[PDB]
């Protein structure tokens, strides 16, 4: 670790987190689909979306885990995948000073089970996912828009939603109220093509098709 | 390098002749009405059309249908092709059937009455490729060109 | 067409419509609606104003950046008019006072000034001139307001022959001084009417309909040189119309007849106001002047507009004249006024 | 001469209004902290007669200090309409002036001048407390040039 | 500046100007580029 | 492959029950909405608009999609009933300011290049 | 390591109990707070007499944008468009063409100051020190249009503020 | 230099001026069209050509790190003067 500019490696954590992944997969074969640990030492558990409550409850309550805090719950839109939405749970264990990421998937129409029974923090996070991505969480206390305007139609954070949207607001003196109209921009957003034609990272080269 | 001519000498507004006899700007409504009135009045061979070099197929068929509905078949181009025999009835009579890529597989090429360097710059470059890599033989029946 | 005035866009705020308009008298009831419709579709509007700039602030949000331009002008300076119309394709005259100030009379605001704008507009090569007169303008009318309107209507037509002249009826709207005039009569107890308002017939028209028709006249080649009459769908008796106003406002209606000579004297007593008079001898005569039926003149239906019934747009105007008890009463609680059939 | 009287009366009414500008306690985001700093000891907006009052009815100036979203926009027009006249609006920061760095967002009004009239635009992100103070004083000079009663006399 | 004076360039303003907003001297934005598409000018003679 | 987790309805018949129930709630609520928000429309106009929105989607035949549309509708009901919305939000269904847009070939042709 | 902020128990001797009672009845601690406000009353206020006194600034201050020149009077900008590309707000618009003398110069250089976040990335990216965020912060306007700056405006600002701009660069160019 | 059009409008260093029939010149009514009077094309031409005694010369624009990126200019053609692509300064090789 004497290279000034290169991030040091911590193999002790990599061995520790890798073993715990084997521990979870052995205990929860019914739902675990993949376990991976990264170069910068973070463990990811990838599960079938029907094991959200079983897996989260086990991690929260098992004595060799105790992930009592839900740091974040979010989603990622990957259109090419037939299940375009990736649901990510990031959990913190104060007892063992460790973090684990849990990943599952869903599509536009398939619901996910709400994690509120496991973590009461998930109430608002799940509302945000619905508002921004359109994913429905079943058996939620109150699922409704949280970040978008009242009556806003669409799910902005999907990759197919235009950045500037479809409608814009202004005040009209005739009707003496704020009205919504289709969006016209005096200056169109300028799309810059920045990707270089030359590969940068060989280690991630995808196998030829 | 010819894209810069698309920014000069452009037609931007409909134009019609005034009493003096000079073209003046007007609207689509007026101009289309003047044109349509004559189309209704005249019929048959009194209506004709000529298609230029940079015309799209969508417009060509559109114009054909409009003139057909006045029973006019005088749909013409500016580029002559013999109408004798099977004329345009058979595609093979007026196509480069060997394809551009076929020149690479050819053994002899006979050029008649054409400067492929200027009429089809990229087609001549294909000939020279075969001339270079496949030892093609080329003959010409025309003015000696480079 | 010059390349700058060629229309582009989908008719929104940031679009281009090819309309470069000078609107005189834009700081009033009619102008604020005209400028809004002009600025909706991306038109360049020159707003020549006499008033304090604070009183033009409500116009600034009506147009995208640079599409509303403000100039100072004086109806007695012919050069100030020229600077405002020289670059414009259509000029709209909405200038007028319902009273006579010490400096400006009815002749100044309905004859002298409109003729000056028309004379300068032609000298500067403006294609279109839209002039607003009054449906009941007549040389032999009692009201000086209306007689001066007739004089100006003739001067405009002689100075700018291709001018479109639009002759509205009484216009009702949030800022009208028509339905609000009647509703504010509650302050003085009952409603004084001449002959109890059984001899005056009114045909009021909605402001938006007028705004749409004016705009469509700008965009219609046929409208040039014509004289239009903007009237509402239905004709009402003044008594019935006033009664409907109070019913919507849910205020007690105590109509009492007042002879012609008396309700003239009350006007003269309200004309002494150095500010904006509450009523005047002229307004008296006009409210009680029966609206003409001019079938020889084209109407809104010729310009594409559909007349808006009073029964649908009265509540928006008259709900601010209600008490808290009756504020929430709906549009279906007041049975519509009686209409004179055609 | 009545042109002298209206001129001096006009000076008085302008002097009072520019010497007692009461802004509405209304902020939206990170231009509001710099507005607090204009209220803090170093700059002390109070010394100019500028006093923050919460109610729109007791306010003369709305300083739009932050990004105006579409959800918020109806509320801003409401409190503006509820301000008695005369009323003035100061636009503070790029977000309010023209949307700034969220200008291309589905959830952002591309300027507060679409919703309400604006008298002064203060550029920055954030504008410094001194720059907002320059804008306030610039609004004061704008009021000093008002000619409401001189126009009335000539009306 | 009375001690350490600024460097002198020809193009620097000799007379400073205070803020000119709200005055006849105010800045009005405009495009600094010339026209893109030229348009065909019809002949000035009457054909036929 | 076609076996998919449902949302609420297991068949279109069960879903169309929820659509009708939702129409009932909306139809009761327009009279209060006009009164509470102090709108200048009639109750018939509002009930017509509710019918129009329900008609727009009159082609769907997927139980899951109909469930989501019902879910989204019910959310809009909680907003309107509880006055979370405002007069500007309720009146956005009626598109009053948007001047009519041309819907014939010639009219589109005269104005612009759009289909 | 950690410390307890409020985990102390009181003393139950009579003197302590009596002292607390006095504090409760005679409001000693409240009177103590009144003293601090009294001390501040006799301190010098921190207020400055703006606009006759200005708040301190540094040479690195990011203010109103300006376009600079070489000592010859020639524009430093060469239309590389790096400022346009790095601008996080897409506030810069540039069009360029060959000048009559063959130089690579701009025909358009527009900054929308209501899109700018005054981040200074465009003066970092510039390879010729042409675009700078100057010292001025007192350029508030009465209209939005006055804040849409074009090339002529930005050049006049450079010629207006060059003396101050150059001196500040001289101070900070060694840190850059 | 600033030359005025037949209408009276000032022409810019980019050759921009509003033609007679353009409505957009109304924005300047009661206000001004801001034009910088120092035309960089005219000022660079005033700078004298530098006589140097080498086939190759370097230019940094002056000021070192306060100038432009350093470039080298060939002066082997005697039908022209080497010009800098950044600062516009001209150089010539002095006959040995
Ligand atoms: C109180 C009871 C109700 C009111 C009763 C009637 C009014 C009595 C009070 C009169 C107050 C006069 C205040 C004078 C204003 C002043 O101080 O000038 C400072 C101002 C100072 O200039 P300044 O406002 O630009 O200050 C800028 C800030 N500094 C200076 C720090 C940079 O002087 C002026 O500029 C002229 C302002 C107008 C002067 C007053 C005009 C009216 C006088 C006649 C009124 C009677 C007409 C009948
Ligand atoms: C306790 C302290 C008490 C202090 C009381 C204040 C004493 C000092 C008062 C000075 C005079 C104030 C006048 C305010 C009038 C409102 C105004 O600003 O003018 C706008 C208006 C402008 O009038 P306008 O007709 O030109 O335009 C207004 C109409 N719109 C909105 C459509 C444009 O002023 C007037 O209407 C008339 C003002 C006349 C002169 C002042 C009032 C004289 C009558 C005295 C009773
Ligand atoms: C000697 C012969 C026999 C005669 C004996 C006569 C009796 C003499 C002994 C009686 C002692 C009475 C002590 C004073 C009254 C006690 C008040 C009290 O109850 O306090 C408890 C209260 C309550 O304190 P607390 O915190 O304990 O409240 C909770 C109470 N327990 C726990 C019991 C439930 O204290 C206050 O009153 C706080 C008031 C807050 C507002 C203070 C504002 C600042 C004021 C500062 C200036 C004060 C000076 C003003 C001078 C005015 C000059 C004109
Ligand atoms: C311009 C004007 C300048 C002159 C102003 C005069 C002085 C004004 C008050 C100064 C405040 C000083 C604070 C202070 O010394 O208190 C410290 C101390 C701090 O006390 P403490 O709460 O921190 O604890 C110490 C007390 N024991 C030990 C019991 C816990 O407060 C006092 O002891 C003062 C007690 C005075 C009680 C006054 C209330 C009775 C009022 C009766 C009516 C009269
Ligand atoms: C004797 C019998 C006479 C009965 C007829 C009296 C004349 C009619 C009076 C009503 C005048 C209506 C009017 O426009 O001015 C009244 C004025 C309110 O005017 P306002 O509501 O501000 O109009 C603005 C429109 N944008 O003022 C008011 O707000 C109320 C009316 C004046 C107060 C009277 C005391
Ligand atoms: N029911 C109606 O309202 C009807 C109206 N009309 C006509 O429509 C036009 C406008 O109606 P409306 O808008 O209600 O009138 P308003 O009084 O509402 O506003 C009229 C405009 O005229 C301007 N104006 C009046 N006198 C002068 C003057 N001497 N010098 C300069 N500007 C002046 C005013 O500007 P400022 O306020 O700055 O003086 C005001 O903006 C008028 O000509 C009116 O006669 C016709 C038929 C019916
Ligand atoms: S303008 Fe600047 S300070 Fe104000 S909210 Fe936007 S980013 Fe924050
Ligand atoms: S300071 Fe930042 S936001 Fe402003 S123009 Fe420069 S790069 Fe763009
Ligand atoms: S980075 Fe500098 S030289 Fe390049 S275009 Fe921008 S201002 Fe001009
Ligand atoms: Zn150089």
């Amino acid at each position: 670790d004497t290279r000034p500019t290169v991030r040091p490696r911590n193999d002790v954590a990599h061995k520790q987190l890798s073993a715990f992944g084997e521990y979870v997969a052995e205990i929860l074969p019914k739902y675990v689909q993949q376990v991976q640990v990264s170069c910068f030492n973070e463990l990811e558990i990838c599960i079938h979306p029907d094991g959200v409550i079983p897996v989260l409850t086990f991690l929260r309550d098992h004595s060799n885990a105790q992930f009592k805090s839900l740091a974040d719950l979010t989603a990622v839109d990957i259109p090419t995948r037939q299940n375009r939405f990736e649901i990510v749970y990031n959990l913190l264990s104060l007892r063992f000073n460790s973090r684990i990421r849990v990943k599952t998937y869903t599509d536009e129409l398939t619901p996910i089970e709400s994690s509120v029974p496991v973590y009461k923090a998930a109430n608002w996070y799940e509302r945000e996912i619905w508002d921004m991505f359109g994913v429905f969480f079943a058996n939620h206390p109150d699922l409704r828009r949280i970040l978008t305007d009242y009556g806003f139609e669409g799910h902005p954070f999907r990759k197919d939603f235009p950045l500037s949207g479809y409608v814009e607001l202004r005040y009209d003196d005739e009707v003496k109220r704020v009205v919504a109209e289709p969006v016209e921009l005096a200056q169109e957003f300028r799309k810059f093509d920045l990707n270089s034609p030359w590969e940068a990272f060989p280690a991630y080269r995808q196998p030829p098709e | 390098f010819a894209y810069d001519g698309l920014k000069r000498q452009r037609l931007t507004e409909p134009m019609v002749r005034n009493e003096k006899g000079l073209l003046t700007h007007t609207t689509w409504e007026d101009a289309l009405s003047r044109v349509a009135g004559m189309l209704q009045s005249f019929q048959g061979n009194d209506v004709a059309a000529i298609a230029g070099g940079l015309v799209d197929a969508e417009a060509l068929i559109a114009l054909k249908d409009l003139l057909n509905r006045v029973d006019s078949d005088t749909l013409c181009t500016e580029e002559v092709f013999p109408t004798a025999g099977a004329g345009t009835d058979l595609r093979s009579n007026y196509l480069l059937n060997t394809t551009i890529a076929g020149v690479e597989e050819a053994d002899v090429v006979l050029l008649v009455g054409t400067n492929p360097r200027f009429e089809a710059p990229l087609f001549n470059a294909r000939i020279r490729k075969s001339w270079l890599h496949n030892d093609l033989k080329v003959a010409l029946i025309g003015s000696p060109v480079d | 067409l010059h390349h700058a005035v060629i229309p582009h866009g989908k008719g929104g705020r940031s679009s281009v419509s090819g309309i470069v308009a000078t609107v005189f008298g834009a700081t009033g009831f009619l102008g604020r609606y005209v400028v809004n419709h002009l600025g909706r579709m991306g038109s360049q509007v020159i707003v020549p104003h006499r008033c304090e700039p604070y009183d033009t602030m409500h116009l600034r949000p009506m147009g995208d950046l640079g599409q509303i331009i403000f100039m100072d002008w004086n109806g007695r300076d012919k050069d100030s008019i020229r600077r405002a119309v020289e670059h414009s394709s259509v000029v709209i005259n909405l200038v007028g006072r319902e009273w006579e100030t010490q400096n400006f009379d009815f002749e100044d605001v309905f004859v002298k000034i409109p003729q000056a704008i028309a004379q300068v507009s032609k000298e500067a090569g403006v294609e279109k001139f839209i002039h607003i007169s009054h449906l009941n303008a007549d040389i032999k009318s009692s009201s000086k307001y209306l007689r001066s309107k007739a004089v100006g209507e003739k001067e405009v037509r002689e100075t700018f022959p291709e001018a479109t002249i639009i002759k509205p009826a009484e216009i009702f709207g949030r800022e009208d001084r028509f339905l609000n005039y009647f509703a504010n009569i509650r302050w003085f107890g009952g409603v004084p009417l001449i002959s109890l308002g059984k001899k005056t017939v009114k045909q009021p028209v909605y402001i938006v309909d007028v705004t749409k028709g004016i705009i469509n006249a700008i965009k219609d080649p046929d409208a040039r040189g014509k004289t239009f009459a903007f009237v509402g769908p239905s004709r009402y008796l003044l008594f019935d119309l006033v009664q409907y106003v109070f019913a919507v406002a849910h205020r007690p209606f105590l109509p009492y007849p007042l002879p012609h000579f008396a309700y003239r004297w009350i006007g003269r007593l309200f004309e002494i106001s150095p500010f904006e008079p509450w009523t005047t001898r002229d307004k008296v005569e006009r409210i009680h002047t029966t609206d003409k039926i001019l079938p020889h003149l084209p109407g809104l239906e010729d310009l594409g507009v559909e007349a808006t019934p009073l029964e649908l747009k009265a509540i928006e105007v008259l709900r601010r004249h209600r008490t808290y008890r009756w504020l929430s009463s709906e549009i279906e609680d007041v049975q519509p006024a009686k209409t004179i059939p055609t | 001469r009545g042109e002298y009287v209206v001129a001096k009366l006009d000076d008085l009414i302008n002097w009072a209004r520019r010497s007692s500008l009461w802004p509405m306690t209304f902020g939206l985001a990170c231009c509001a902290v710099e507005m607090m700093h204009m209220a803090a000891p170093r700059y002390d907006m109070d010394r100019f007669g500028v006093v923050f009052r919460a109610s729109p009815r007791q306010s003369d100036v709305m300083i739009v200090a932050g990004t105006l979203t579409n959800k918020m926009a109806p509320a801003l027009r409401k409190v503006y309409d509820q301000m008695p006249e005369p009323r003035y609006v100061v636009s503070m920061g790029s977000c309010a002036n023209g949307g700034g760095y969220y200008h291309y967002s589905y959830s952002v009004v591309r300027g507060c001048d679409r919703i309400v009239p604006v008298d002064i635009y203060v550029p920055g992100c954030p504008p410094t407390a001194e720059a907002l103070l320059y804008g306030i004083l610039q609004l004061q000079k704008k009021i000093k040039r008002e000619k409401r009663l001189r126009i009335w006399y000539r009306r | 500046p009375t001690v350490k004076p600024p460097t002198a360039r020809k193009f620097i303003w000799t007379n400073h100007k205070f803020n000119l907003s709200g005055t006849p001297q105010q800045y009005v934005p405009y495009s600094t580029t010339r026209k893109k598409i030229q348009e065909w000018v019809p002949p000035s003679t009457p054909y036929k | 492959s076609t076996s998919v987790k449902p949302i609420f309805s297991r068949d279109m018949n069960e879903a169309k029950r929820r659509v009708r129930e939702l129409y009932r709630a909306w139809y009761r609520e327009v009279p209060n909405t006009v009164h509470l928000f102090q709108l200048d429309i009639s109750v018939k106009q509002g009930r017509d608009k509710v019918r129009e929105m329900f008609k727009k989607n009159a082609h769907i035949t997927d139980p899951r999609v109909v469930d989501l549309l019902v879910i989204k509708g019910k959310m809009e009901l909680e907003e309107t009933i509880k006055v979370w919305k405002q007069r500007t939000h309720v009146m956005r269904f009626f598109h009053e300011t948007e001047a009519p847009r041309p819907k014939d070939f010639l009219s589109k042709f005269y104005v612009g290049h759009d289909p | 390591t950690y410390k307890y902020v409020n985990l102390r128990e009181p003393s139950m001797d009579m003197k302590s109990v009596t002292d607390r009672a006095a504090q409760t009845l005679l409001w000693t601690e409240l009177i103590r707070g009144l003293g601090m406000t009294l001390s501040y009353l006799f301190r010098e206020p921190a207020t400055i007499n703006y606009p006759f006194e200005k708040g301190p600034l540094s040479p690195r201050f990011r203010g109103e944008h300006a376009l600079r020149r070489y000592p010859s009077g020639e524009e430093r900008c060469i239309a590389c468009k790096l400022c346009e590309a790095v601008c996080p707000a897409q506030a810069i618009t540039i069009e360029a063409e060959p000048r009559a003398d063959g130089s690579r110069r701009t025909t358009r250089y527009d900054i929308d100051m209501t899109k700018c976040i005054y981040c200074g990335f465009c003066q970092e990216a510039c390879p010729v020190d042409a675009i700078v965020e100057g010292p001025n912060f007192e350029f508030s306007t009465e209209t939005h249009e006055e804040l849409l700056y074009n090339k002529e405006k930005l050049l006049n600002n450079g010629d207006k503020w060059e003396a101050e701009i150059a001196a500040n660069i001289q101070a900070d160019y060694l840190y850059r | 230099g600033v030359r005025t059009s037949p209408t009276g409008e000032k022409v810019t260093h980019t050759g921009q001026v509003y033609d007679d029939g353009d409505y957009r010149k109304v924005r300047f009514v009661g206000r001004q069209k801001e034009v910088n009077e120092n035309f960089a094309i005219d000022l660079i031409a005033e700078q004298p050509v530098s006589q140097v005694g080498s086939r190759v010369i370097s230019c940094d624009g002056g000021g070192g790190a306060l100038g432009h990126p350093r470039v080298y200019i060939n002066l082997d053609k005697e039908t022209k003067t080497g010009t800098c692509g950044y600062c516009g300064l001209q150089f010539r090789q002095q006959h040995h």
